[PDB]
């Protein structure tokens, strides 16, 4: 029964490690100053102007390209 | 290393039921330690460190003059 409790709870954590890593490179910071835009190769640059705000950009679709 | 680290943990003592639940409240207590602790910025003054809003931007109407103003992080 333990060993089955260890493995159980290593799974878990490598997913929450996983889960914490992706959500952390979600993320963008685009100092005040600089209003962002939005850099999704899905459908392109936005013209709904997201500017500043650290707006959840999925990873692999929006890099965050800093606009002065 | 993450077999090592497997066994470290593994090896910490299957102690009475009160321990498991102290670590627990420990490990919150120390993460909520670290979120107030980081709640605030890095603040020299001659830098009136204004409220970057995460929505709609700069904060055009919150003029920071010399006072605490906590930046909810991430945001």
């Amino acid at each position: 029964m333990a060993a089955k409790v260890f493995e159980s709870i290593g799974k878990f954590g490598l997913a929450l490690a996983v889960a914490g890593g992706v959500v952390n490179s979600a993320l963008y910071n685009v100092d005040a100053g600089h209003r962002a835009v939005i850099f999704d190769r899905f459908r392109g640059v936005q013209d709904i102007v997201v500017g500043e705000g650290t707006h959840f950009l999925i990873p692999w679709v929006q890099k965050p390209i800093i606009f002065d | 290393m993450a077999q090592n680290l497997k066994d470290l943990a593994g090896r910490l003592p299957a102690g009475p039921r009160g321990m498991g639940t102290a670590l627990k409240l420990l490990l919150g207590a120390g993460a909520v330690a670290y979120g107030v602790r980081e709640s605030v910025f890095t603040v020299e003054g001659g830098h009136r460190a204004i409220f970057f809003n995460r929505i709609g931007g700069v904060q055009q109407d919150t003029i920071l003059a010399e006072g605490l103003h906590f930046r909810i992080p991430w945001f």
